[PDB]
């Protein structure tokens, strides 16, 4: 099992394309475990849903709610949006 | 009744009233075919087959979802129509 | 020649037969033709927008005229509708108020929280 | 299934002939009788017959047919003809 | 594989010369002259040369079998439609059930088929490494690198409690990635 | 090696006198070769993995390892390789579909077919702007003298369309490329996001690619020369034009615009939405009045490419995902109603026209088995890969702007329609007094229909299995801040 | 031995076998064995069915993995519960009965391979479409059904009718399909996925504009496979199909996926009344407007038909009144009677030399056929809520359940579907006396040789009669309880209203139905054996009236001119003004006309002439340049100008 060095855009020379193929793929496979986060959280509410029946919104409201938190900020957005902009300035 | 048709059209249907003559021994090789692959299936989707409830117990159902309020509560999360 | 639509194309024919068409559904059946099912003999000339008159085209009904139809349609509708709308006053009132649940509606176990009881709980 | 023959044919159409009221006789029906000069039907008769023929056999006569058949031979090989009769 | 023979294309050169051309050669439908049409046309599946001479030899030899090989294949295919008759057996049998192969079955069947077996395969088996699957590994591997008490308890219990531990706390390093942003 | 197979296809020539069978053995290896290829592709990293470089001042004639690169570069990505692989599959039945019935200069025939398809291929390989420009013209020529020595009756003007159309667009498509030539003095795939262009020359260059991308796809308004061409092509440029040259556009998006123009295509994106919308619904339309067999099936490929676009340019992971299995999908199902339409009605009866055609059902079962199947999976039934691309493709549409994409959903009923009322025609009625009864598909057409319908069935069961390849890909466009 | 597995792959065995097979096995041998796949699989179902009963813990089977690209996550999912069990029951049931009884009624037919395997074919999809745990299985199911549809009311594809027929119901179904489609790509946006588990989990959260957009387009979905008044046309049309196709596709499946998409999607639509409103009106137009055209009707098969489509109307009424169980209830209910109503109809088809349909060239047959006489009067007497049948236990209380909604509004409701109920007995009494009750209208060789079906003709309906008489009394604490859990849609208390309807009910509400239904029936009879001339009339206006309900409430001429003719004429516009118009002009036709004006214009003494061209260059460069120097902008009109000199 991999387990890639991390690396930043910020920290780095753009000219060594070496450290800017990993920070690409650094941020792809981050954005990907945030995927496998909001899939447990899924799958956690489906089995809280399946058990619980009648009573499943307070048995579940907890994970439903964070279930529907997750959905818009755990997706893929691509490294060009971060890579092309320094959002310090 | 019947009437008079073309004999060289091949379909993989048969055709025209198809009744072929040794049908009794094709026969028995298709309901071989068809027990075999029934039986064969039945017994390979087993393993894939489960209940509804009763899976997990009551433990993970609410440690989950007190872990689910512990999230809520690290990020502001109020709840939907709390305002 | 018929058509508004046959009519806009005559301009743009040039030295082909300016054909009057008529829907071959409507050509009675019982003339012998050289393809029964399309009811079309050989060398007949085609309408340039035959595709709409031939057989295949779309089926055409003679009963009522489009425009009538088109009345009746609308007039089944609108009657139908405002009858049930003019309805929907003369209407007698019930005799049992409706049910009522414990703990404030239950607002508990649809969900709801002590900050919005409003959005889940019922008539308590 | 059920199939008829010539002579079906025939006979029923003669019965029909038999049982119309405004015939001359009934003996005098033959096969090859005109309808229209032995029986002495009328121009509208012998219509009111070929819808008879047609209500009998289960078929669909065309105008420029109908007017056609003038005797009766005409008519038994005309219902003979027809493959769905 | 060696096959090839200057003395028989010598001879079978006018063995063709005398028949009619193959457009014209059985538009009769005698049966003499049919038979002889019968077996030379059976001459173009019977193969006779391999490719020890094709490589070797020189293109007299070349152009003169390209020309009778060319002949062969008019009369047995002219013969074979105009008659329904294959050129087999040696007068013009009927025996059309079988032993008909045609030229492009070989190489298709034995190796573009075998081919997309092979790609359907590989995919198959490469779908194995996917990121989903990694992922999981290491999420699962973060979760037991910060918390290794779980490596205590018995099977059935962990994975119950990586997922407790995956729901309340975000263990993963976007954010850490992300420097410049506080 | 070279100079042997030389010799090999010299005296293959010479003793056999038809280069076909040596150029079908050659396609197979060829296909052998990439599958090979694929098992040793790594597929956990983003990176350009078999790496070449021709013309090279150092060696001209050879690779070159230099310390300095100014000569053409290749490499293939997964992206890359998934259309590799689509190609080297259709190549080789694009050889076989005309076995029979090309019986002059039969060997010029089949160089042409082979080269344009060697061309596109290559063009796949290419990783930079000028190789990209350079294989993506090539094929005009070869594909103008195959229309026009081996087409049909009207197959001057459609030899002349292929031509200009695609030339007019790649002259502006040249603008562009020139720009970025001079402006980053560099042309390379590699690292051509790490440039940001000021946003006004980014919204130039875009104009230049994007016509190009509007003649090649096609988009409305510039479709009309597809229909022609199409119709007057000989099967094997039918097939290769509607299963390869229509998806070297969609990978012009996804490789030449999207990496370099982001912020340009984000302003962009809703007036692409309007011409896509305008290809589906109005050709879709147009299509219902055709009476040739041929233009049919070439029109319900634009609307197809339609729904493609609107999936590329979604900035989400499942429309661009949508878009690849879209065409792959269509690769597979469009040479095969080509085939159909164009190889064995037309082989046997030697005409297009509609009103000719009806109820083949009856003394050809087996093709009429094939029509009703080809034509369900062209309109998008699930378990085929075309629904599945239409299905994607339409979430990340629906995604990027609701109402477009909603409105976009009304392709489904449209394709519905054309597709199906001619196959009801074709297949069913009492069988037609113009034509006499002709033998039923024959084994090698049932084994090239067969390829085409158990590929796009194998895709459209499990559409994961090209997830692998694609995985980095559906996230190196996207451009969420 | 797993009972969801042998449900799913024994019929599609008895679908795939004869496909591959049927040259070699023969159609005695395929129908056969196909019918008896078909009947182990109800067995199986059944037993579940007991099972479920005893312990409600559906069995799942969750397979390899369709999609899992970012969010989405879609799997080939499968449960049978209380809901799907229901569905498998009707399924089942009529499928086996159906081809049990095509073995008679196609004995004669050259193609009965490709038949029985279609037949199988629509019944696997069908399982995999009330089987599947997502909406994307869903979908399979609701596609791969329309494409047998089309494969089966086309099944006699040398008659142009019947291709017509196929190809209108594919289309409108595509229609429907399209919303489906827009729907579930706006459920994938909103909710992130699509399995029934978690939309269910989450729905009560979510913002009511999107729930009521995913909603709508649902609706209209199941609107054009339910046959209601918007989409209807195909139902009618599809009876060019053999009376089995029709058995199985207006009974059990084909025209119940709409309904089934609703009680599956009960969840949601609690959470959107709107919709709710919209259903309930859909419906109640729907049924009022079958009824009309039922009593104008002359077909046997059309008449059934139209009393399928205004059942339909009324389950989706049922469902309007968020009446779930009753719904269901119904469609299980009505099921079993209409496809007996359906194949009796084939069997006194069958008994005719002529093999007409006509309801008016039947005339008495009640000696001849007294066995089809008794099926379809059972068929009937279910249909029309007799009391003590199994038709009364759904009809009736669905009609009650609209007094007893909480809305206000609902009253209204009651009435019209009342009226439609006196409407059903008005065309089921017309039917039985015009095919049983009348004078003969045949001529007298057919009524010699009109006799009974074979044995595979008369058990099925025997088996249905039991069913259509039992079933309703026997199941209907299962649907309609006092505190039923086996269905376990999660009501909203608000909503539920099933107590105040059978407590707020007076004698006069509860009675009317039953005692006009009765009555009517005892009118019907009376006045056309005794006063036939009221209905035998020859008034203009009525015979106007007459004529607009006979042709489907004229809305079918309305669709083939106002639509589908005009859309026709657009897409010709389109295609030739636009295509091989205005874009030719901007294309290769205009360009050939301006580069021939152009190049013959600078084409059109070697030396003077030659000369006289180089002095006017040199003095118009002179003069050009010089009003350059005056102003730029002045001088572009000038070149403008001597280019359309030189070139024009
Ligand atoms: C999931 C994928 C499933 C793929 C199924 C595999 C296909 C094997 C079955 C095809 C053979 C059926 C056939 O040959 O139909 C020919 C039929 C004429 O046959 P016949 O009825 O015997 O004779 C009448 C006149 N000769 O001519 C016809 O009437 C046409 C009827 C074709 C029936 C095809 C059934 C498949 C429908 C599903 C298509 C979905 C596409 C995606
Ligand atoms: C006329 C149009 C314009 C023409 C412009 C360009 C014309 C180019 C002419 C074709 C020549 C390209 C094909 C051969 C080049 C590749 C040869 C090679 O050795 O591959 C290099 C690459 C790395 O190899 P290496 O670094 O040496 O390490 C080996 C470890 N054992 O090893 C590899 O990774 C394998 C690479 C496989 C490449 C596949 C190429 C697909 C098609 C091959 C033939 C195409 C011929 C095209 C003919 C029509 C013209 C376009
Ligand atoms: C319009 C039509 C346009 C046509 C465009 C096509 C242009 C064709 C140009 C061919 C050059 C490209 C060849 C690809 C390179 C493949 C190769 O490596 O060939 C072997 C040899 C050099 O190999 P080497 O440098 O040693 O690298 C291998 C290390 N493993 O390479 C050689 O020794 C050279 C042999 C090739 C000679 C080609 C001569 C022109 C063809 C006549
Ligand atoms: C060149 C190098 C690459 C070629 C690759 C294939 C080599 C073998 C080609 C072959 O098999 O034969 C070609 C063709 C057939 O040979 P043959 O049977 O003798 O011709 C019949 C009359 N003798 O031989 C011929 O008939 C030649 C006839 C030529 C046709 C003239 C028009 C074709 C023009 C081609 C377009 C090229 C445009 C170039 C621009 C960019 C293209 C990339
Ligand atoms: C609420 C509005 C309802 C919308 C319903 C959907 C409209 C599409 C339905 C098309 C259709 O079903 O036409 C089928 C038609 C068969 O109709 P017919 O000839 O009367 O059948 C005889 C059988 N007894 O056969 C045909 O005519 C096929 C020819 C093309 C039909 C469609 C023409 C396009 C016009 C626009 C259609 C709708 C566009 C989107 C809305
Ligand atoms: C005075 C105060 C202010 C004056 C302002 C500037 C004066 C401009 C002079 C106008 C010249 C117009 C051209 C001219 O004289 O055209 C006449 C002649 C055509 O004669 P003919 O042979 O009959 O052609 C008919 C075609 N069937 O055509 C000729 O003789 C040939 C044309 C020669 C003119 C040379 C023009 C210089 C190039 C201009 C560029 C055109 C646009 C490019 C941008
Ligand atoms: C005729 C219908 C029979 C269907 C069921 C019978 C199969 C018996 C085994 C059951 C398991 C199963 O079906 O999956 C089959 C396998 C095993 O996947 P798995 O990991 O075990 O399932 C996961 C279950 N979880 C979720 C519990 C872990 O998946 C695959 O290779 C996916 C590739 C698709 C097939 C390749 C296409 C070739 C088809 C050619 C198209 C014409």
């Amino acid at each position: 099992h991999q387990r890639p060095e991390l690396v930043s855009f910020d920290d780095i020379n753009y000219n060594d394309h070496k450290k800017v193929r990993e920070a690409q793929e650094s941020y792809t496979r981050e954005q990907f475990i945030r995927l496998e986060a909001l899939k447990t959280v899924r799958k956690a509410l489906e089995k809280c849903y399946e058990e619980s029946g009648p009573n499943h919104f307070e048995d579940c409201k907890n994970l439903a709610e964070q279930y529907l938190d997750m959905l818009p900020t755990h997706r893929l957005q691509g490294y060009l949006g971060y890579q092309r902009n320094d959002p310090s300035k | 009744g019947r009437y008079p048709f073309p004999k060289d059209v091949i379909s993989m249907t048969g055709g025209w009233w198809a009744n072929p003559s040794n049908w009794k021994l094709n026969g028995l090789f298709a309901t071989g075919i068809a027990v075999g692959l029934a039986l064969w299936v039945s017994t390979a989707t087993l393993p894939y087959t489960r209940r509804r409830e009763g899976i997990t117990s009551e433990s993970d159902i609410s440690k989950w979802n007190a872990a689910a309020g512990v999230w809520r509560e690290r990020h502001g999360k109020i709840s939907t129509g709390e305002a | 020649i018929r058509a508004s639509f046959d009519k806009a194309e005559e301009p743009m024919l040039g030295d082909y037969p300016d054909i009057d068409p008529f829907p071959a559904q409507l050509k009675n059946p019982y003339k012998k033709y050289d393809d029964q099912q399309d009811r079309r003999n050989l060398e007949e000339p085609l309408s340039v927008n035959d595709d709409l008159y031939d057989m295949w085209s779309p089926d055409r009904f003679t009963h009522f005229k489009n425009q009538d139809a088109l009345k009746y349609f609308i007039g089944f509708l609108t009657i139908f509708f405002g009858a049930s709308y003019v309805a929907t006053y003369f209407v007698p009132e019930k005799a049992a108020i409706p049910r009522e649940f414990p703990y404030e509606g239950l607002w508990k176990e649809s969900g709801g929280t002590e900050k919005s009881k409003a959005f889940f709980g019922q008539r308590s | 299934a059920h199939v008829l023959t010539k002579d079906m044919i025939q006979e029923r159409i003669v019965a029909l002939l038999e049982s119309f009221d405004k015939v001359n006789d009934a003996k005098n029906i033959t096969a090859t009788a005109n309808l229209t000069s032995d029986l002495g039907l009328d121009s509208l008769d012998v219509v009111e017959v070929v819808m008879a023929i047609e209500e009998e056999f289960g078929l669909e006569i065309p105008d420029h047919d109908a007017d056609e058949i003038k005797t009766v031979q005409q008519a038994i090989d005309y219902v003979s003809a027809q493959p769905a009769a | 594989l060696r096959a090839y023979n200057e003395e028989k294309e010598l001879a079978l050169k006018q063995r063709l010369s005398q028949l009619p051309p193959p457009g014209k050669a059985f538009v009769t439908a005698k049966e003499a002259e049919l038979a002889e049409l019968a077996e030379i046309a059976a001459l173009y599946k019977t193969d006779r040369v391999g490719i020890l001479d094709i490589l070797l030899l020189g293109n007299k030899h070349a152009r003169l079998y390209r020309d009778n090989t060319a002949l062969l294949k008019d009369y047995y295919y002219n013969g074979r439609r105009i008659l329904d008759k294959i050129p087999v057996k040696v007068t013009w049998e009927i025996k059309r059930e079988g032993a008909e192969k045609e030229d492009w079955v070989n190489q298709m069947y034995f190796l573009y088929a075998p081919s997309l077996i092979l790609l359907l395969i590989v995919m198959v088996y490469k779908s194995r490494e996917d990121i989903t699957f990694w992922a999981k590994k290491e999420l699962d591997q973060r979760v037991l690198d910060k918390h290794p008490e779980i490596n205590d308890a018995p099977e059935n219990e962990r994975d119950a409690l990586i997922v407790e531990r995956i729901i309340a706390g975000d263990y993963d390093k976007l954010a850490s990635l992300q420097k410049k942003a506080t | 090696i070279l100079l042997s197979s030389l010799y090999l296809f010299n005296r293959i020539l010479a003793w056999q006198g038809n280069v076909k069978h040596f150029y079908l053995f050659a396609s197979n290896l060829l296909l052998l070769f990439i599958v090979v290829l694929y098992i040793n592709f790594n597929t956990f990293s983003n990176s350009f993995q078999f790496n070449f470089e021709l013309f090279n001042s150092l060696n001209p004639f050879g690779l070159s390892n230099s310390d300095i690169s100014n000569g053409l570069l290749f490499g293939i990505d997964g992206l890359s390789l998934t259309f590799i692989l689509l190609t080297v599959l259709l190549i080789p039945l694009t050889l076989l579909g005309n076995w029979y019935n090309i019986n002059f200069n039969s060997n010029l025939y089949y160089t042409l077919v082979l080269a344009i398809g060697l061309v596109i291929l290559l063009n796949f390989w290419a990783l930079d702007y000028i190789s990209f420009y350079i294989l993506f013209e090539a094929t005009l020529p070869l594909l103008f003298i195959l229309i026009h020595i081996y087409g049909s009756s009207d197959s001057e003007r459609a030899s002349f369309y292929v031509l200009m159309f695609t030339l007019s667009g790649s002259l502006f498509m040249l603008l562009s490329i020139v720009v970025i030539s001079i402006v980053l003095n560099t042309t390379n795939f590699i690292n051509h996001n790490l440039f940001v262009l000021s946003l006004d020359l980014q919204t130039i260059i875009w104009l230049g690619l994007f016509i190009a991308i509007m003649v090649k796809t096609p988009l409305f308004p510039i479709h009309v020369w597809l229909p022609v061409v199409h119709s007057e092509s000989p099967l094997a440029g039918s097939m290769i034009l509607a299963g390869l040259i229509l998806k070297l556009a969609l990978y012009a998006i996804l490789r030449l615009l999207l990496p370099l123009l982001c912020e340009a295509q984000i302003l962009y994106t809703p007036m692409i939405y309007i011409i896509s919308l305008l290809t589906i619904i109005l050709t879709s339309l147009a299509t219902l009045r055709q009476i040739d067999l041929k233009v049919i099936i070439a029109y319900s490929s634009i609307s197809h490419m339609g729904i493609a676009i609107l999936g590329v340019c979604s900035n989400t992971s499942l429309g661009i995902y949508g878009s690849i299995v879209l065409g792959v999908a269509h690769g597979f199902v469009s040479p095969a109603l080509f085939l159909i339409v164009g190889g064995i009605l037309y082989d046997r009866y030697h005409i297009r026209i509609v009103n000719y055609y009806k109820g083949l059902t009856t003394y050809m079962p087996q093709l009429a088995t094939y029509i009703i199947i080809l034509s369900f999976a062209n309109i998008g039934t699930p378990l085929t890969g075309n629904f599945t691309g239409e299905f994607l493709s339409l979430q990340g549409g629906f995604i990027r702007n609701p109402i477009i994409g909603g409105i976009s959903c009304i392709s489904v009923l449209l394709a519905a329609i054309y597709q199906l009322k001619l196959t009801n025609k074709l297949t069913g009625g009492i069988s037609s007094i113009y034509m006499h009864r002709t033998n039923d598909v024959t084994i090698r057409e049932k084994f090239i229909m067969n390829i085409l319908i158990i590929s796009t069935l194998i895709i459209g069961i499990c559409p994961q299995i090209m997830y692998n390849l694609l995985y980095w890909t559906v996230n190196n466009y996207i451009y969420i801040i | 031995y797993n009972a969801i597995s042998l449900i799913i792959i024994l019929p599609c065995i008895s679908w795939l076998f004869p496909l591959f097979f049927g040259r070699q096995l023969g159609y005695v041998f395929v129908t056969r064995m196909t019918s008896t796949l078909i009947i182990i699989t109800t067995l199986i179902t059944y037993y579940y069915f007991y099972q479920l009963l005893g312990n409600n813990n559906p069995i799942n089977l969750e397979l390899f993995n369709y999609l899992n690209i970012d969010y989405l996550d879609i799997n080939y999912n499968f449960e049978i519960d209380a809901l799907t069990i229901t569905m498998l029951l009707a399924i089942t049931t009529i499928s086996s009965m159906v081809h049990i009884y095509s073995i008679g009624y196609m004995e004669t037919d050259p193609h009965q391979v490709r038949f029985f395997s279609l037949l199988s074919m629509f019944t696997f999809w069908m399982i995999i479409l009330v089987t599947g745990s997502n909406y994307f299985v869903l979908f399979v199911g609701w596609e791969f059904i329309g494409v047998t549809s089309y494969l089966l009311i086309s099944f006699w594809v040398t008659r142009l009718q019947a291709m017509k027929s196929a190809l209108s119901a594919v289309l409108m179904n595509r229609f429907g399909d399209a919303f489906f489609v827009l729907g579930l790509c706006v459920i994938a946006y909103v909710f992130g996925t699509l399995n029934y588990s978690t939309i269910f989990a989450t729905a009560y959260l979510i913002n009511t504009d999107l729930l009521v957009l995913i909603m709508l387009a649902l609706f209209i979905a199941a609107m054009a496979k339910s046959a209601q008044f918007g989409l209807h046309n195909w139902l009618t049309l599809a009876m060019e199909g053999p009376t089995p196709v029709s058995s199985l596709l207006h009974a059990a499946t084909l025209v119940t996926a709409g309904i089934y998409l609703l009680l599956r999607s009960a969840n949601i639509l609690e959470y959107t009344p709107t919709v709710l409103f919209i259903i309930l009106w859909i419906g109640a137009l729907t049924t009022l407007s079958a009824g009309l055209i039922a009593i104008c009707s002359n077909d046997l098969k059309r008449i059934i038909a139209l009393s399928t489509m205004s059942q339909l109307g009324m389950m989706t009424i049922a469902i309007g009144l968020s009446a779930y169980n009753l719904a269901l209830f119904h469609l299980l209910g009505h099921a079993f009677f209409k496809a007996l109503l359906f194949m009796s109809a084939g069997s006194i088809i069958h008994s005719i030399l002529n093999e007409s349909q006509d309801i008016r060239t039947y005339g008495g047959l009640l000696s001849y056929l007294p066995y089809t006489y008794i099926c379809i009067t059972i068929a009937s007497l279910s249909l029309m809520a007799m009391p003590g049948l199994t038709g009364y236990y759904t009809k009736d209380i669905i009609i009650e359940s609209t007094y007893g909604s909480y809305s206000i509004s609902n009253y209204v409701v009651y009435w019209i579907a009342y009226l439609s109920a006196v409407l059903t007995c008005v065309y089921s009494m017309k039917i039985l006396y015009l095919t049983f009750y009348s004078n003969p209208n045949n001529n007298t060789i057919t009524y010699y040789n009109a006799h009974e079906s074979n044995i595979y003709i008369t058990l099925p309906m025997f088996i249905l009669a039991i069913f259509a008489m039992f079933a309703g009394w026997i199941l209907k604490d299962i649907y309609l309880g006092v505190g039923t859990d086996f269905v376990g849609t999660h009501i909203l208390p608000n909503n539920f209203s099933y107590f105040d309807t059978e407590f707020s009910i007076t004698q006069f509400y509860k009675l009317l139905p039953l005692i006009s239904a009765i009555l009517v029936s005892i009118l019907i009879v009376v006045l056309n054996e005794f006063f036939a001339i009221v209905f035998n009339l020859n008034n203009k206006y009525i015979n106007t009236v007459y004529s607009i309900f006979n042709q489907k409430l004229v809305s079918d001429q309305i669709l083939n001119h106002f639509i589908i003719f005009k859309g026709l004429v657009t897409s010709g516009n389109i295609a030739h003004h636009v295509d091989k118009g205005s874009l030719y002009r901007l294309g290769p036709v205009g360009i050939n006309r301006l580069l021939n004006k152009a190049s013959y214009n600078v084409i059109n003494s070697s030396l003077s002439m030659n000369s006289m061209l180089i002095l006017i260059t040199i003095v118009s460069l002179l003069l050009l340049v010089l009003v350059m120097n005056v102003n730029f902008i002045i001088v572009i009109p000038v070149l403008i100008s001597i280019l359309y000199i030189l070139f024009s």
